[PDB]
RNA sequence: GAUGUCGGCUCGUCGCAUCCUGGGGCUGAAGAAGGUCCCAAGGGUUGGGCUGUUCGCCCAUUAAAGCGGCACGCGAGCUGG
RNA sequence: GCGAAUGCCGGCAUGAGUAACGAUAAAGAGGGUGAGAAUCCCUCUCGCCGUAAGCCCAAGGGUUCCUACGCAAUGGUCGUCAGCGUAGGGUUAGGCGGGACCUAAGGUGAAGCCGAAAGGCGUAGCCGAAGGGCAGCCGGUUAAUAUUCCGGCCCUUCCCGCAGGUGCGAUGGGGGGACGCUCUAGGCUAGGGGGACCGGAGCCAUGGACGAGCCCGGCCAGAAGCGCAGGGUGGGAGGUAGGCAAAUCCGCCUCCCAACAAGCUCUGCGUGGUGGGGAAGCCCGCAACCCCCCGAAGCCAGGGAGCCAAGAAAAGCCUCUAAGCACAACCUGCGGGAACCCGUACCGCAAACCGACACAGGUGGGCGGGUGCAAGAGCACUCAGGCGCGCGGGAGAACCCUCGCCAAGGAACUCUGCAAGUUGGCCCCGUAACUUCGGGAGAAGGGGUGCUCCCUGGGGUGAUGAGCCCCGGGGAGCCGCAGUGAACAGGCUCUGGCGACUGUUUACCAAAAACACAGCUCUCUGCGAACUCGUAAGAGGAGGUAUAGGGAGCGACGCUUGCCCGGUGCCGGAAGGUCAAGGGGAGGGGUGCAAGCCCCGAACCGAAGCCCCGGUGAACGGCGGCCGUAACUAUAACGGUCCUAAGGUAGCGAAAUUCCUUGUCGGGUAAGUUCCGACCUGCACGAAAAGCGUAACGACCGGAGCGCUGUCUCGGCGAGGGACCCGGUGAAAUUGAACUGGCCGUGAAGAUGCGGCCUACCCGUGGCAGGACGAAAAGACCCCGUGGAGCUUUACUGCAGCCUGG
RNA sequence: GUGAGACCCAGUGGAGGCCCGAACCGGUGGGGGAUGCAAACCCCUCGGAUGAGCUGGGGCUAGGAGUGAAAAGCUAACCGA
RNA sequence: UCGUGGAGCCAUGGGGGAAUCUGGGCGGACCACCGCCUAAGGCUAAGUACUCCGGGUGACCGAUAGCGCACCAGUACCGU
RNA sequence: AAAAUUCUUCA
RNA sequence: GCCCGGAUAGCUCAGUCGGUAGAGCAGGGGAUUGAAAAUCCCCGUGUCCUUGGUUCGAUUCCGAGUCCGGGCACCA
RNA sequence: CCGAGGGUAGGGCCCGUGACUGGGGCGAAGUCGUAACAAGGUAGCUGUACCGGAAGGUGCGGCUGGA
RNA sequence: GUGGGAGAGGGUGGUGGAAUUCCCGGAGUAGCGGUGAAAUGCGCAGAUACCGGGAGGAACGCCGAUGGCGAAGGCAGCCACCUGGUCCACCCGUGACGCUGAGGCGCGAAAGCGUGGGGAGCAAACCGGAUUAGAUACCCGGGUAGUCCACGCCCUAAACG
């Protein structure tokens, strides 16, 4: 629902935080499965090559499973529906009948308890994942592999999902949380329902630092800077860019279209 | 206050060792340039 | 191969084309006041409001609140608005 | 062949016996020593520090440590002294810290990938430490080392043997190791305060005290056992699609038993055989070691609760099985043996480290006693302990520095209350507009504070009752000028501008109104993402996936954000126009006696781009002018007309913007180029280079008031550190050479140096700064040079990159 | 309190880029210093001080390159290369 | 020597792609003669260059010269 | 389902 | 103070090449109306600012000037 | 002790006045249009919303006091 | 109370077909549109007109009325669940328990506001084209908020019989 602050504090006043009943169990994560030292780092070999990044609350990583299809048929008992700083998403922890554990990226609705599975066979049921073209036309789905065997890789970020337009071909159409409506292959594997914790586009970062805690450094804008720093740059106090918008690298920001046009990844695509 | 000199037995040696100067080609003639002008020391010398 | 630049402060000193105070001729000078011109700096020539201001404009007085020169006197004396 | 180059190397001058001698914590005397002592040693007075100016440990420094000789130099003076010279000594570890252990970022790097070479990536592995893991505590000794040597008590590994247990057995499987922030409970310990009690040499002073007097000290370590605190922890028995099935171990199902437990374990603290230490005191040598109380930030520890940002790894260690092996082998006991390498002095907030210096600067971790002030690591004093800052002695000018006080006035000072003053803690009353209902608030403005005597209420600890502490409540009364009696310790208010806010910045002239900021919008990006770095491989993005990531502007919040796509940019346009290779060769040329061999080459087919068409403003941007008109005049709701892509809407407005300007009214003032409110002919506001507001916030900028003041009228006195004199040591920039006066002139136009005249015995000391166009910097402005660099773009020309045909 | 609520009182509770205030991190105004104690220091005063905090050790990024809460700031006492 | 030039020759990143002596390259576009030469595999002393090193000479220096060092110098010292 | 504005004052 | 731009019918503004000068609005006269508007027919208008000069001829091309407009005045 | 009152500080209600500003009332014959009364020449009115020289126009819904 | 009845009373979930718009596909060619007449505008880059498939949003034709239900506002495709009011029949039970109702509390068309979603049609503002003396209007071509859903506000009306 998301939680509100009296303004005892400014910022306070405008902060707000994620209800965590939804999660409300388990928040000490599975000592196997998330377990994975995940190394923090704003650059690569040398360089920074994706500016204000750093700092940042300590975070462990979780893995989770973007391909249920290694255990077809094998049902599993959701655990608990636990908490994951490295996601937008909650992850739930299931236990399979066969013993072997792990997360899924918890989708909207599902409950602790609840039974859940993988296959063709599958029934139609939030949290059970299934090959596309077994799914009803019209159901809506989330972590939806794109290429069959690939793994998940689209609506997985809370309250994303992509609905199921039509069948053709081996292909199936959807419609992607941007919108855009792509064929995806009949093989390609996807779970069931929305996904959830939809409450996040409306939390208010509040102060200045918290935007500091999710590891974002202060951002600079262009027209700040100089001549040599950015292209906005210089200007005798305070202007209006110079015309027109660019990037500190030099290319139009306003508009420009930026994909690759004979991309072969097209043919597939239609929004 | 915080002069440009802060000794650290480690870091000299980590950076202007004889090991550090043989890994780099650029190093690697530094060492062929001291010998040859006849330097009593190639490396800046320290113990430990 | 540098003569520090406006204003203020401190310290002055000089010119006279005199703002006072001294003399004196006219007066359309009754007296008192004035106006004007001549002789004369010896000594005087206020405290505030506003502006960085010099300058002025006001306030309250005054015998008068003179104009001007000394690298628009004076930063190896101060201040830097 | 030197006289000049702010020439170069060296030497020596001037300033100059001048400035200065490095914290204003402070000295004095008497003994020694010695050729010689303010300065070295000893004693006695005195002052300074005491979250230290004292102890301990890292880093760094490397003999500075200790002893004996020493004083040329070094030491800002002196020097018998020394961190100095010469010489000799000195650093002892199975347990402390590193290594024959572990992993982190990162490094390196088999494989593997890449790159003109050099090289770049890079899996396992390896390297990598204040992190993990691992066995020593209390004393005693040396001139100098000690958890190292010695004493006492207590341990750890390996190796061998013995005895009894058991499926023993990995580099493989699993568990564990294992983790955040804030707040916390209970016991303890450290530490500290009391004692009429215990042990002591002693002490009655100067009017009093033989006193429950005064002064000193009343602990430390310690196996097993035993206690008191905890911390970890269900056992069962079956199944078993997983733990890249090797498992009786994990993990999942299922079911007898068992639960805010007990037991089993593992630490902490007492206690413990016994060992050790043990003052003030005189000639330098007498021993208790008990009882209360306050009590941690440390310990039990992996305790608990709450929270969102969601909080290393690996080994040791358990456990499961594989090969193998079961004569092995591990396990537990018990004895015997074995136990290497490196460091260990000393300095360590500083004179031994980093600052050329014995430099007022900088330097990480731990302990940091007592009393009083609400608390505290703050403040004053002071323990332990350590210092008096390596030039002194006088004098008592100006002038400067730091500092105290002041009549009357009280901001008149001045750009400005700059500065300094006032105010200042705690307790209680009592507190406005406005407001986002939190705040404003410590608003303001007040009263209280000491000591003594009585009465009195809770609490902890005991034991309910004494003490010992811990919070109060009500009376009487005493003395001062004054009761946080010293120290530490906001001046308050009203009204504007800017920015919401805490925050960040020009290390070394700018801390702001600038940057950032949550938040709003635009745009790109469907994943081998877009974007960035890289020739590449690869990496970041992200072990993310449109509620996500990149770019851009605005910048909380409230009310809002208008018109114009003509030009420009971007977006959409399968048509057209133009269009490069290349395709195609009508037709023509060179040659050959020829077949030929060689060249040109028109139609047409030929991409992207451009042209063209249409969209687009929280995309670059733009957002008018002149005449006329109402029944007093004025003014002009109304009319006309030129021009445009379209003519500035709301709101605001002589403003961080207004030139004319001190606009013009009004408020404030005795008086107001500033300020506040208005007006609007806005030189030249205006809506996300956002427009207008806004509670709260600000070392931000403006205007006023009250309070208080040496800011001032207007200065005076006083203190200390210098200045001055004497003794010691002794620089500097500058300097053509000097025997260096005024005025009126003259002179390259501002003369000590020419002319004329006027002054003026020779030489210093303390002062003042008018001149020496004083010093300092080959002017930073300016211009010049076909000098240079940084930056811009619809300058030129290229290149990366991206698009595109073949 | 109501039908149930919301909401309202006390008490407990201990949140927060909250407040005073050291240590600590800074560097506001004024004074001194200016051949200094010092190639940025000292004095009085002042900002923050549970956070976008400060700090030790071990690492990585660099010359048209890095890094940058943005000053063309910093990159070993002078950085438009 | 060759800067697109009438630009051959010798190399060669791309595309196409032969023949074995009636073969095949060259003689400055290109043809025709005339003549030279044998590609797509390799080796090969000497004459030549240099002076760390040893010697000999000097209308070379003679301690501010001559090497940066005549001397315990790539030292002291400065700098991470 | 309609092209189309107006009528000084006092009586 | 310098460099720019105009001016033409009553008004707002077109145009020229050196021969010609216009439009809209206004206005004058009829028409519709009961009467005004509107609307409908008819109509007239120019020293092309003054000014000298050129030319055969100037609103137009030069030279001077008046007016009304806009734009610069920087380094200090 | 209390105490008239005076002093200092902070609040509450009230009346007057103020550059300037907003509408309002009234005043024989000024200006611009003509919204309403006859489908008032787009039926009228109406709540709210935005826009315009001005009546007023349009949107959405409602009424008939319109056909 | 017992037993029966009618209803667009209300809330939630699901669902049907027609139509408009857009998208793809086919087939087809010189206009379509719109009006009082026109023009703007869409169209040879292939529109209008016709067919097939798909998307999505909103509203439910006939039934349907001068009808029904609700306290009022208001409420209409179908289905299911949850739920209020109401009428008749039987005279069974209670035994005046009633009426009204300042204040309070709740409901309350449309428009408007907030947070997010949704967006086909329509459509203030706005932009064009006409009409006009002018035309910030009536007409035409476009067009945003809004209209839609959820949650929270607003609380007015010729909320009228
Ligand atoms: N009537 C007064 C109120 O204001 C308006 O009315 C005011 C104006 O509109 C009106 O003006 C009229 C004008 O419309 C009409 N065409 C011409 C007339 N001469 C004017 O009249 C007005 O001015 C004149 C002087 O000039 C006075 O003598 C006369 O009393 C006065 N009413 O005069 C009124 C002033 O009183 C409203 N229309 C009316 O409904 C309202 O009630
Ligand atoms: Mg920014
Ligand atoms: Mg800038
Ligand atoms: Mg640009
Ligand atoms: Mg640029
Ligand atoms: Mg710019
Ligand atoms: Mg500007
Ligand atoms: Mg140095
Ligand atoms: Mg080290
Ligand atoms: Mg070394
Ligand atoms: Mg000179
Ligand atoms: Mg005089
Ligand atoms: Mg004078
Ligand atoms: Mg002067
Ligand atoms: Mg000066
Ligand atoms: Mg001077
Ligand atoms: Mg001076
Ligand atoms: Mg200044
Ligand atoms: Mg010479
Ligand atoms: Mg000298
Ligand atoms: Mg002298
Ligand atoms: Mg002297
Ligand atoms: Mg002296
Ligand atoms: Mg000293
Ligand atoms: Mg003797
Ligand atoms: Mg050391
Ligand atoms: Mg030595
Ligand atoms: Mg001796
Ligand atoms: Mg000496
Ligand atoms: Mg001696
Ligand atoms: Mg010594
Ligand atoms: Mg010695
Ligand atoms: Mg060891
Ligand atoms: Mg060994
Ligand atoms: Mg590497
Ligand atoms: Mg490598
Ligand atoms: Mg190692
Ligand atoms: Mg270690
Ligand atoms: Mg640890
Ligand atoms: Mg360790
Ligand atoms: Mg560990
Ligand atoms: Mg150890
Ligand atoms: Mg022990
Ligand atoms: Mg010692
Ligand atoms: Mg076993
Ligand atoms: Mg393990
Ligand atoms: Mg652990
Ligand atoms: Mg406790
Ligand atoms: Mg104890
Ligand atoms: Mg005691
Ligand atoms: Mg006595
Ligand atoms: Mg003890
Ligand atoms: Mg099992
Ligand atoms: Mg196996
Ligand atoms: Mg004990
Ligand atoms: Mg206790
Ligand atoms: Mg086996
Ligand atoms: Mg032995
Ligand atoms: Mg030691
Ligand atoms: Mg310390
Ligand atoms: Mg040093
Ligand atoms: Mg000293
Ligand atoms: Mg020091
Ligand atoms: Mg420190
Ligand atoms: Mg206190
Ligand atoms: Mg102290
Ligand atoms: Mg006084
Ligand atoms: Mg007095
Ligand atoms: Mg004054
Ligand atoms: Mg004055
Ligand atoms: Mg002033
Ligand atoms: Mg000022
Ligand atoms: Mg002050
Ligand atoms: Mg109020
Ligand atoms: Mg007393
Ligand atoms: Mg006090
Ligand atoms: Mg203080
Ligand atoms: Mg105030
Ligand atoms: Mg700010
Ligand atoms: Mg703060
Ligand atoms: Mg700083
Ligand atoms: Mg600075
Ligand atoms: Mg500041
Ligand atoms: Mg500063
Ligand atoms: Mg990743
Ligand atoms: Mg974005
Ligand atoms: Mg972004
Ligand atoms: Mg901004
Ligand atoms: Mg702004
Ligand atoms: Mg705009
Ligand atoms: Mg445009
Ligand atoms: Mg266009
Ligand atoms: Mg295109
Ligand atoms: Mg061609
Ligand atoms: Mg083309
Ligand atoms: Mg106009
Ligand atoms: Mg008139
Ligand atoms: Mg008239
Ligand atoms: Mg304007
Ligand atoms: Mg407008
Ligand atoms: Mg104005
Ligand atoms: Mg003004
Ligand atoms: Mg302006
Ligand atoms: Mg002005
Ligand atoms: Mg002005
Ligand atoms: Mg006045
Ligand atoms: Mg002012
Ligand atoms: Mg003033
Ligand atoms: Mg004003
Ligand atoms: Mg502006
Ligand atoms: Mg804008
Ligand atoms: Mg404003
Ligand atoms: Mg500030
Ligand atoms: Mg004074
Ligand atoms: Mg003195
Ligand atoms: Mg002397
Ligand atoms: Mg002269
Ligand atoms: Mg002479
Ligand atoms: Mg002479
Ligand atoms: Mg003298
Ligand atoms: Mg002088
Ligand atoms: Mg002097
Ligand atoms: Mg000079
Ligand atoms: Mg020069
Ligand atoms: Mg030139
Ligand atoms: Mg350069
Ligand atoms: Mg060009
Ligand atoms: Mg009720
Ligand atoms: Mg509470
Ligand atoms: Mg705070
Ligand atoms: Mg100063
Ligand atoms: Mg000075
Ligand atoms: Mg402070
Ligand atoms: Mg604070
Ligand atoms: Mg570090
Ligand atoms: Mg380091
Ligand atoms: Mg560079
Ligand atoms: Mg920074
Ligand atoms: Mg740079
Ligand atoms: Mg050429
Ligand atoms: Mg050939
Ligand atoms: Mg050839
Ligand atoms: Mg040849
Ligand atoms: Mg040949
Ligand atoms: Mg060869
Ligand atoms: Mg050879
Ligand atoms: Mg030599
Ligand atoms: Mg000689
Ligand atoms: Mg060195
Ligand atoms: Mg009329
Ligand atoms: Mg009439
Ligand atoms: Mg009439
Ligand atoms: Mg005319
Ligand atoms: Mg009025
Ligand atoms: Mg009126
Ligand atoms: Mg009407
Ligand atoms: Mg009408
Ligand atoms: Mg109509
Ligand atoms: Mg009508
Ligand atoms: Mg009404
Ligand atoms: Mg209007
Ligand atoms: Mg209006
Ligand atoms: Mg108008
Ligand atoms: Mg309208
Ligand atoms: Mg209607
Ligand atoms: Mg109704
Ligand atoms: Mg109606
Ligand atoms: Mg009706
Ligand atoms: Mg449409
Ligand atoms: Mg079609
Ligand atoms: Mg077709
Ligand atoms: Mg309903
Ligand atoms: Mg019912
Ligand atoms: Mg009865
Ligand atoms: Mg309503
Ligand atoms: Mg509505
Ligand atoms: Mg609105
Ligand atoms: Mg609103
Ligand atoms: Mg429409
Ligand atoms: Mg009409
Ligand atoms: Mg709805
Ligand atoms: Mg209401
Ligand atoms: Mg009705």
């Amino acid at each position: 629902a998301v939680k509100k602050f009296k303004p005892y504090t400014p910022s306070r006043r405008f902060m707000t935080v994620a209800d965590f009943s939804e999660i409300t169990k388990t928040e000490p994560e599975k000592s196997l499965v998330k377990p994975l030292k995940k190394t923090g780092g704003r650059n690569n070999q040398g360089r920074i090559t994706v500016r204000f990044r750093g700092g940042g609350h300590k975070r462990l990583y979780r893995i989770i499973d973007f391909k249920r299809w290694d255990k077809v048929g094998i049902p599993a008992k959701v655990a608990a529906i636990e908490y994951d700083p490295n996601r937008s998403a909650r992850i739930a922890l299931l236990h399979y009948v066969d013993g072997e554990k792990r997360y899924i990226i918890a989708p909207d609705g599902l409950q602790v308890g609840q039974q859940v599975v993988a296959g063709p066979d599958a029934p139609i049921q939030v949290g059970n994942a299934l090959p596309l073209r077994f799914i009803p036309v019209g159901t809506v789905v989330h972590a939806v592999e794109l290429e069959p065997k690939k793994g998940a890789k689209l609506a997985r970020a809370a309250g994303t999902s992509a609905q199921i337009q039509g069948r053709e071909g081996d292909y199936v159409i959807l419609r992607l949380p941007s919108g855009e409506l792509r064929k995806v292959h009949g093989e390609c594997y996807a779970t069931v329902g929305a996904v959830g914790n939809a409450d996040h586009k409306n939390i208010v970062l509040g102060k200045a630092g918290r935007s500091r805690w999710l590891g974002r450094r202060p951002h600079v804008r262009g027209a700040a800077m100089n001549p040599v720093d950015h292209p906005h740059g210089g200007g005798e106090g305070r202007a209006p860019r110079g015309r027109p918008p660019a990037s500190p690298w030099g290319w139009q920001t306003k508009g420009l279209k930026t994909r690759k046009r004979r991309k072969p990844s097209s043919r597939f695509i239609i929004a | 206050m915080k002069r440009t000199w802060q000794p650290n037995r480690r870091k000299r040696a980590k950076t202007h060792g004889f090991r550090a100067r043989m890994r780099t080609p650029g190093g690697r003639k530094v060492l062929k340039r001291r010998r040859q002008k006849g330097r009593w020391r190639l490396t800046p010398a320290v113990r430990k």
